[PDB]
């Protein structure tokens, strides 16, 4: 998308705030590629981070209140009452490494030229749709559902509703990237979020440290 | 179109509700097969589940209340007063195996191209009637009676009546599915089917393991029991 | 260039030649045929070796005795890693001797893959046409001749599958060996490796 | 595969192939399949007949199997895998070597090898030394070949029933718990 | 898209507001009149349904506080313990009476209430009848008939309908129905404040 398209998108997301890039990432040519592709990468980054942060907000609320799956042994193995950041550290590293590799397979599926062009879209940097996820039609083996709408809902949605939904996606993502980080910052830095004092359990570890044992130095195996 | 036919069938099943596919399973391309094949599979699964659940409900009433054939056979190792979950657990291991194997032979005949072609029909995923068990007209050795309508009570029944009967079959099969798992659920998560509370006894044992407990290893054959 | 015609481009890299270093563009076609022959050789060796490592780690061994004094399970009772030593000297000598014979024959066939030959299509009947040597006409590739039931399009699809599976196996075999050497290197590998 | 023999009335009137290995098989691959089927058939028929005769009170051969070592036919117990275990290793090697010579012969002597044309399972040396089936009609010969295959399929299931009985007691009903 | 005369704008809301009361008019500080037609219909039907439930709850509260209990036995026919409506009345005030009600009785009552709710919400039933869903241009509050002979009829015949089982409306005049709707909205609001007052007390 062009910077004019970004201005229009910003003025539709929030008419009053409008286009509010004060650091000019929209202008810096990333890897030497054109502005129309840096805009695509930046917009895909915004959508993706907002997605992961919205999911992370809901997941943090779920983990802090120990609403766990009833019929699994890993959840039972993890002690109860831990902070939500620690509910991640108390897991077998082999499960962390499979969550991460699941996201890896999915983000390899997404960026694939062949799947995207078979379904009709292109890469987000090649003028495609930022925040699209191709279905598993060209998958080696069959699979029951896709990722976006595994069921049928929004197979018959108007383009107006889709545009409204993408605007709401971007806005809610911008807000959730701040809410989830409010949770993390209040956990690891007490009195950092003034309104959550005494609400978020405290935490000592590093939320940017996925595995307990350092993979770069000494991993663990199963 | 197969989805159009399925939608009309849903209206016939219940016109107030109509077609209710909340997951889009009709639209999903199972195995990569087209929508017609997928809908054929899904419909066949629906009638198969419903049929087996109806038979299971009547069998639950038969076994739990006490309804046994007399004489030598599997029923003589089941303790009297045993629960419906305990009857299957108490019949001999070979009895369980031969029940499941006979059902397997019936399923194999049901999806065999041989019998369906001898009856001038095709597989339910390739332009056939979903839920049609063929006649045993290719079983090498002739068999006296067919599975569906063995005495041929419906040899002259109207196509409209047959369609309405299939509409009834789907509905009653769905309802019998719900009732049979009501029985199963009341025995392992009590207070879940309110009416069944106090009626269905608790059962400690995996329903979905067919062969656990394996049951007795008795030899009930008497004359010519050289295998014992 | 000969690079544009070969198989090996798949949907994973966007249906494009995966050469970040550009050596395929740099070197000549002759070196490219060498590289494809070596690729398929490594890939096939690795598709053998990976399943061999799986079988050894499962400790699935033939019923019998390799030598007259050691059992197939006795050799395999120390994992795949410490197995080649436990194999008797004569057995691995014979294995490597037949491998030497196959390598020499495949290289000695006249239409060499570099000098005007199909890369990776090592001749299906080695040891034939050698003066003063007779061996049974056991077709090296597909002696049961499953290829006869496949058209050229199916052969191309299966060659693409061959290259992709070979690449995955080359990754997997080194994954197994590294998992044994460095204990935590590859997750999802148990202590048997 | 539709042209090849084996499709009696016992599986419709059609080929039995759930997995569909015949679909993969070319003409020479089908020739290999039929040759292997026939060899398994014949070895299994011999094996099951011998096991039945030895373990069903049949008359063991007279005299000593090995006069030098003292091993006798009667000393070899009428039990599967015990008679073979007690047979001298030299005798085992005799049987295996004669079989190996015969099989290299059946591979090198047939000229259009079952693989390159030919007829699977044809071994002219051993069949009918007295010529018992040298004046039968071609149909009758086809019917008898179909009978051969059908008998052998049963025989190769039976020999494995015997084997799995010894290695897993009480596997087969209507068979002794030991062997 | 809407295809009816149902209120879909602050102008229509103001018209209905002066109709129900010329004095107050439209009292919308939160500005939920500044919404889409579908949301306006949703708010209208929500107000109507709160009116229904509040009026029923207030009259039930009055009767139960007066103590006009039922003369029957509530349990103890199919081999269960015996409980009487006199016992339920002696349990306490209306909330205590509800608490004293047995659990499956509560479940069955709530199930019937949900059944009526879904018969209301089912668009196919209203369109077999003369209406649509209140969000897509339907009259807020119309209960479809439970007695019918159409294809959308129960497998067993139902004797009567929920609203007007014997035609006590009969033929109320074509606009005095709207008059009664106005009176109903006002009485529903009054009963709403009243029942919350009794609960608070
Ligand atoms: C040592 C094995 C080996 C060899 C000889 C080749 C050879 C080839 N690959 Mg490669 N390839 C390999 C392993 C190998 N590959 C593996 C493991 C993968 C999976 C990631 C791939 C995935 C892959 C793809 C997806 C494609 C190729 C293609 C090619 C061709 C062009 C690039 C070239 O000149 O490579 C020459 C190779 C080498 C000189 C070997 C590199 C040696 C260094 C020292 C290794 C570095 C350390 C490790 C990371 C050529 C026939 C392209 C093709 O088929 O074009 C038609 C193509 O599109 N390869
Ligand atoms: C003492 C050991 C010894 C002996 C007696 C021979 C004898 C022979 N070699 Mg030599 N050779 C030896 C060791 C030996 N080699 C070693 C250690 C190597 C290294 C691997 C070679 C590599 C070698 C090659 C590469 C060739 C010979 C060939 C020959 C044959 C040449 C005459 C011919 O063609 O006759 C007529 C041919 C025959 C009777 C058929 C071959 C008979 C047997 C199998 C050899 C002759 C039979 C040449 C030949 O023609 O071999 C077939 C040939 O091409 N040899
Ligand atoms: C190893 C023995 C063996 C072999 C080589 C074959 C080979 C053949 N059979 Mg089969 N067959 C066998 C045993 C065998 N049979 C037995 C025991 C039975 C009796 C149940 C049959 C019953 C049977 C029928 C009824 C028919 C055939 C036919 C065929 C042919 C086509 C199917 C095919 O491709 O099979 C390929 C088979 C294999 C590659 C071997 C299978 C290997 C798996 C892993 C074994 C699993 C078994 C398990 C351990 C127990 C082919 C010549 C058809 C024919 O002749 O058509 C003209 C035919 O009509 N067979
Ligand atoms: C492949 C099949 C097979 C195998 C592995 C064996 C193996 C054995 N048989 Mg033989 N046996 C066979 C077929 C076979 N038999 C058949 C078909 C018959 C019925 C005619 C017999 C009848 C028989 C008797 C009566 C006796 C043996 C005995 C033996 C043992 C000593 C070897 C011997 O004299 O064989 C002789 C085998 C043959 C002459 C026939 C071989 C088959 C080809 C096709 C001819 C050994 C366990 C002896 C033993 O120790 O018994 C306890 C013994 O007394 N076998
Ligand atoms: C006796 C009868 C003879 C029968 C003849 C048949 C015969 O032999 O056919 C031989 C044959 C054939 C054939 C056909 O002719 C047939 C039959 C018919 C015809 O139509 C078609 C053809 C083709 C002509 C093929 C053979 C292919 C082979 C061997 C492929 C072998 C392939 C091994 C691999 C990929 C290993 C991979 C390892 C991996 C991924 C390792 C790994 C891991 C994990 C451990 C998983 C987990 C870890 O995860 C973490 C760390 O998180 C990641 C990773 C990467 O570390
Ligand atoms: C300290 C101070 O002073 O202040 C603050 C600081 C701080 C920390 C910021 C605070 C906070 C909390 C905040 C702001 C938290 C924000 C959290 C946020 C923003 C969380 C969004 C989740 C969205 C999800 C999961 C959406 C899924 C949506 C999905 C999966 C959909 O189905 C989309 C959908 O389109 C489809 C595909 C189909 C259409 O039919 C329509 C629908 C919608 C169904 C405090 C505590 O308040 C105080
Ligand atoms: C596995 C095991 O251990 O099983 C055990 C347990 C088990 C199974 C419970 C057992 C049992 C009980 C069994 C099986 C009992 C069976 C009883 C049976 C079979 C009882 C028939 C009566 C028929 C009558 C009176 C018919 C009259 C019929 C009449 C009047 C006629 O003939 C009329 C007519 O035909 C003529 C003459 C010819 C024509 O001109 C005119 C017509 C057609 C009109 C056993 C035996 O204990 C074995
Ligand atoms: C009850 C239960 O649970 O399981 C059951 C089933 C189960 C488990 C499978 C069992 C088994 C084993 C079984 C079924 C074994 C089967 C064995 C089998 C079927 C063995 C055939 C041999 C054929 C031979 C030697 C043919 C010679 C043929 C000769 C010498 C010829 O050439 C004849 C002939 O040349 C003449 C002389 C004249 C010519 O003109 C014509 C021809 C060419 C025709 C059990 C244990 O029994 C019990
Ligand atoms: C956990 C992650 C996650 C969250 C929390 C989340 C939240 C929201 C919200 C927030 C309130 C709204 C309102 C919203 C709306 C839409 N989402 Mg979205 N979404 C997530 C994930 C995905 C994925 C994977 C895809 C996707 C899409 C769309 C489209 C389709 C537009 C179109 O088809 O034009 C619309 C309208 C698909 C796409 O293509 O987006 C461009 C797609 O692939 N979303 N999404
Ligand atoms: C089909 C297979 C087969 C063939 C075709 C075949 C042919 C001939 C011929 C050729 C005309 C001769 C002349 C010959 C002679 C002897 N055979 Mg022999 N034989 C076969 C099989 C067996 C087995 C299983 C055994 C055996 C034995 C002996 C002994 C005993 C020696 C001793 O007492 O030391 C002597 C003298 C036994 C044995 O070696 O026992 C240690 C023993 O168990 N053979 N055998
Ligand atoms: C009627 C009907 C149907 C049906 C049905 C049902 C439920 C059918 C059930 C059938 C069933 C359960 C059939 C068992 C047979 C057992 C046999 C043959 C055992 C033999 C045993 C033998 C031959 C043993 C012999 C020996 O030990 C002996 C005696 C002594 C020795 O001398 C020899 C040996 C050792 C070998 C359809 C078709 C499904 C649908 C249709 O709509 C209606």
């Amino acid at each position: 998308e062009t910077k004019a398209d970004l201005e229009a998108l910003a003025k539709d997301l929030n008419p009053a705030v409008g286009f509010w890039d004060p650091l000019a990432l929209s202008d810096y040519s990333f890897w030497g590629t054109s502005q129309e592709a840096t805009i695509g990468f930046l917009r895909e980054a915004e959508i993706k981070h907002g997605r992961i942060a919205m999911a992370g907000f809901v997941g943090y609320i779920v983990h802090s209140n120990d609403i766990r799956w009833t019929f699994d042994k890993v959840a039972a193995s993890v002690p109860t009452g831990l902070p939500a950041p620690a509910v991640w550290d108390a897991i077998p590293d082999i499960a962390k490494w499979q969550i991460i590799l699941f996201v890896g397979v999915m983000e390899s599926w997404r960026e694939n030229k062949v799947v995207l062009e078979a379904e009709g879209q292109k890469h987000y940097m090649s003028g495609g749709k930022p925040g699209y996820f191709p279905s598993f039609d060209l998958l080696p083996h069959p699979v029951p559902f896709p990722l976006f709408d595994p069921f049928g809902i929004s197979k018959r949605a108007t383009e107006e509703k889709k545009a409204k939904g993408r605007l709401a996606e971007i806005n809610n993502g911008r807000l959730a990237m701040i809410g989830l980080f409010g949770f993390l910052s209040e956990a690891t830095v007490p009195g950092s979020v003034p309104f959550l004092k005494g609400v978020v359990p405290a935490y000592t570890g590093e939320v940017m440290a996925p595995f307990t044992q350092n993979i770069f130095t000494a991993p663990t195996a199963l | 179109s197969a989805k159009a036919d399925l939608e009309a069938f849903a209206k016939e099943c219940n016109p107030v509700v109509g077609y209710w596919d909340p997951l889009g399973l009709a639209d999903l391309p199972l195995w990569g097969q087209d929508q017609d094949a997928v809908i054929g599979w899904l419909r066949h699964s629906e009638i198969k589940h419903g049929r087996i659940a109806m038979a299971g409900f009547v069998g639950y009433i038969a076994h739990a209340n006490g309804f046994r054939f007399g004489g030598i056979g599997p029923q003589n190792v089941v303790p009297e007063g045993a629960s419906a979950p305990e009857v299957w657990d108490s019949i001999p291991f070979l009895a369980k195996l031969q029940i499941i194997g006979a059902i397997g032979v019936l399923e194999h005949i049901s999806e065999d191209k041989n019998f369906l072609a001898a009856d001038g029909m095709k597989h339910y995923m390739r332009g056939g009637k979903p839920g049609y068990f063929p006649t045993f007209s290719a079983n090498v050795h002739p068999m006296p009676l067919n599975l569906f309508d063995p005495f041929k009570w419906s040899k002259n029944a109207s196509p409209e009546k047959k369609a309405k009967g299939l509409v009834t079959e789907t509905n009653n099969g769905r309802l019998a599915m719900l009732g049979l798992f009501g029985f199963l659920s009341e025995s392992k998560i009590p207070g879940s089917v309110p009416a069944l509370s106090g009626i269905i006894p608790s059962y400690d044992g995996d329903y979905m393991q067919p062969f656990l407990p394996t049951g007795p290893d008795t030899s009930l054959w008497t004359i010519g029991n050289l295998w014992a | 260039a000969l690079v544009d015609s070969m198989e090996g481009v798949g949907e994973e890299t966007g249906g494009q030649i995966w050469d970040p270093l550009g050596i395929s563009e740099a070197v000549s076609d002759e070196a490219v045929m060498w590289f494809r022959a070596s690729e398929l050789k490594h890939g096939r060796v690795a598709m053998l070796a990976s399943v061999g490592y799986l079988v050894g780690a499962a400790k699935i061994s033939f019923p019998g005795e390799l030598a007259k004094g050691v059992t197939f399970a006795s050799v395999a009772a120390n994992g795949p890693y410490q197995a080649w030593d436990a194999v008797p000297q004569a057995g691995k000598l014979q294995i490597l001797s037949i491998i030497l014979a196959l390598e020499w024959a495949t290289e000695a066939k006249k239409p060499h893959y570099m000098r005007g030959g199909v890369p990776g299509k090592i001749e299906q009947l080695p040891f034939d046409g050698i003066q003063g040597l007779w061996a049974p006409k056991i077709k090296f590739w597909d002696p049961l001749n499953f290829t006869g039931a496949l058209s050229a399009e199916q052969k191309a699809r299966k060659r693409k599958a061959e290259l992709k599976n070979g690449r995955l196996a080359m990754i997997g075999i080194i994954s197994f060996i590294t998992g044994h050497n460095l204990p935590g290197s590859v997750p999802a590998l148990d202590s048997s490796f | 595969v539709s042209d090849m023999e084996g499709t009696g009335p016992e599986t419709g009137g059609k080929v039995f192939d759930p997995m569909g290995l015949s679909k993969i098989a070319s003409a020479e691959t089908l020739a290999w399949y039929r040759a292997a089927e026939l060899k398994h058939s014949r070895v299994a028929m011999a094996a099951v007949t011998g096991w039945a005769w030895v373990s069903s009170g049949g008359p063991l051969f007279p005299g000593y199997l090995s006069v030098e070592q003292g091993v006798t036919f009667e000393s070899l117990g009428r039990d599967g895998y015990a008679a073979w275990a007690a047979v001298p290793e030299a005798g085992k090697f005799q049987i295996l070597g004669v079989i190996g010579i015969l099989e290299i012969l059946s591979e090198s002597a047939v000229k259009p090898h079952y693989m390159a044309g030919g007829t699977p399972g044809k071994v002219p040396l051993l069949w009918d030394p007295l010529g018992f089936t040298a004046k039968l009609s071609p149909e009758t010969l086809a019917r008898k070949r179909l009978a051969e295959l059908k008998n052998g399929r049963l025989a190769m299931i039976g020999v494995m029933s015997l084997v799995s009985a010894h290695f897993i007691p009480n596997s087969v009903p209507l068979l002794p718990g030991s062997v | 898209p809407w295809s009816s005369s149902e209120i879909k704008d602050k102008a229509g809301l103001e018209a209905l507001a002066k109709k129900l009361n010329p004095t107050v008019g439209l009292w919308d500080p939160l500005g939920i009149a500044e919404t889409s037609p579908e949301t306006i219909g949703w708010f209208r039907h929500a107000e109507i349904k709160h009116g229904r439930v509040a009026m029923a709850a207030f009259v039930g509260y009055c009767v139960q506080s007066n103590g006009i209990h039922f003369p029957w036995n509530i349990q103890g026919w199919q081999g269960t313990p015996v409980v009487s409506f006199a016992d339920i009345a002696a349990a306490g005030g209306p909330a205590d009476q509800w608490d004293a009600l047995s659990t499956p009785a509560k479940l069955q009552i709530l199930g019937v209430i949900g059944f009526l709710e879904m018969w209301s919400e089912t668009s196919v039933v209203l369109k077999a009848d003369g209406q649509e869903h209140y969000v897509r241009g339907g009259k807020p509050g119309y209960f479809p008939k439970l007695s019918r002979s159409d294809e959308m009829a129960f497998p067993h015949p139902v004797p009567l309908n929920l609203w007007d089982p014997f035609g006590f409306t009969s033929k109320m005049t074509p606009e005095r129905k709207e008059k009664a709707l106005l009176a109903e909205v006002n009485n529903g609001r009054l009963a709403m404040i009243g029942i919350f007052g009794m609960i608070s007390a």
